[PDB]
């Protein structure tokens, strides 16, 4: 297993890096690279970090040519993982940035919570439909995913607004959280990331 | 909803925890990196370093710091301590830290919280206030509480929201290294002044302490010789607060 990590979008995207590099410990067949342009090929796992505004990121994905890339890890069969701005990503459209098409390789789009004490930060509680560990993960975000009862994968609740932390759609996850970010259990979630990932 | 946090804070100098700790189990307990590792493995929710190196060197090891640390911290991590102005802010948290925190700097240019949040938002912005009472008023001092600003606090928190402040640090001068418990007074009086969370900082003793910090409205709770000399299990004080009605992460095991 080689899992690969798009290295170009905005934020700071080492804090995944390690985590994951951390969560592949405790596995022989693997091995983590920082992809930074489309050539190298193929990932079993590919994640697509970062954080910042919604244009950025698809501006970076693009003149660096990993859209087409991604394009065809999705189609592959391939788990495919967007975390933060990577989750955000994935959709149609932010109104964080309207015009810009997204990767739309989830149906939905994405919106500004509705909380008058924002970003939504700190230690909440994620329950997971199936899979993943429940309980508390860490959040920095000021957007929110829009998608249908199906992708949905894991819910949170901030200030009254119920809203989906964790997606799927077949072998596309998404989190909003930061796991790398949430000490043991978060860990933990990277880990059976990695192991969901061996089973294709 | 969102947990209430428990922080442990780090007072650093020349990449070493300053007065040491007390935790027979890691080999170099004055290594903040491995002390950092341990507080996380425990269940401490935040950490923030704090750094009184000389100022002529103080910029490139707190560099260093945050660098060592980010390659091994899997929560996030604050850093304050002499951080004067915008670039000696914006080459922390690229070198890897998650927040920084500003105080003398944000009395004497309230500009710098929004320069700050500007360009890396408010939730990278700290700005820690040091308050003691002066003839009956909270007033905010600065130069490790050797300066009256001569601002009243009141005034003060109102204007770090306004500035684009993320979370303030509250470290009441009157209670720092007494053991004797938070200033419940003066958080409930910062309270309603603002929708910002708030650390409650100084004075913390024993566990109950916590609970009092709670109940004044605190968001979270910060505190350093209590945890660095195992005056106070984090599980225990964590288990403690779950038990008497505070909404803490506590994971089971």
């Amino acid at each position: 297993m080689r899992i690969g990590i798009i290295s170009v979008g905005p934020g700071n995207i080492m804090n995944l890096y390690r985590g994951v590099k951390r969560a592949s410990e405790n596995f022989e067949d693997v091995s983590i690279e920082l992809v930074e342009s489309p050539r190298n090929d193929l990932y079993d796992l590919l994640f697509i970090p970062g954080v910042g505004h919604f244009g950025e990121g698809m501006r970076r994905l693009r003149e660096n040519d990993l859209i087409d890339f991604v394009r065809k890890h999705v189609e592959d069969e391939r788990y495919v993982v967007g975390v933060c701005l990577g989750m955000q990503l994935l959709f149609e459209e932010s109104e964080e940035a309207p015009g810009v098409k997204g990767l739309s390789l989830i149906e939905g789009n994405v919106v500004k919570l509705r909380s008058r004490r924002l970003p939504h930060m700190g230690w909440n509680e994620v329950i997971f439909k199936d899979t993943f560990p429940n309980g508390y993960y860490y959040f920095v975000h000021t957007y929110r995913a829009v998608c249908e009862e199906e992708h949905v994968l894991g819910t949170t609740e901030y200030d009254g607004e119920i809203f989906p932390s964790a997606v799927r759609k077949g072998r596309i996850l998404g989190f909003q959280f930061h796991p790398e970010k949430s000490s043991k259990i978060g860990r933990k979630l990277l880990e059976k990331v990695i192991e969901c990932s061996l089973s294709r | 909803m969102l947990a209430k946090r428990i922080i442990a804070c780090l007072d650093v100098k020349d990449g070493r925890v300053v007065k040491g700790t007390n935790f027979e189990n890691l080999r170099d307990s004055g290594d903040p990196v491995e002390l950092g590792k341990f507080y996380s493995e425990i269940g401490i929710d935040e950490l923030v370093f704090l750094d009184i190196t000389a100022f002529v060197e103080k910029r490139k090891t707190m560099l260093e710091l945050v660098e060592k640390v980010a390659e091994q911290i899997d929560i996030p991590f604050t850093v304050g301590g002499g951080i004067h102005d915008f670039e000696t802010a914006s080459e922390l948290i690229l070198r890897g830290a998650d927040k920084v925190s500003i105080n003398t700097a944000a009395v004497e240019n309230p500009s710098l919280i929004t320069q700050i949040a500007q360009t890396f938002g408010s939730q990278a912005v700290v700005v820690a206030i040091d308050a003691k009472r002066v003839d009956g008023e909270f007033m905010v001092f600065t130069y490790s509480g050797k300066k009256n600003t001569g601002i009243l606090l009141r005034d003060w928190v109102v204007e770090v929201e306004k500035r684009g402040a993320g979370e303030i640090l509250l470290t009441s001068i009157d209670r720092d290294g007494t053991k004797s418990g938070y200033d419940t007074e003066m958080i409930r009086f910062v309270r309603p002044l603002t929708t910002l969370p708030i650390i409650a900082s100084g004075g913390a003793g024993k566990m109950e302490h916590f609970l009092e910090a709670f109940l004044a409205g605190a968001d979270a709770a910060l505190a350093a010789s209590v945890f660095h000399f195992r005056e106070i299990d984090v599980r225990e004080l964590k288990e403690y607060l779950k038990k008497h009605g505070v909404n803490v992460r506590l994971e089971g095991l």
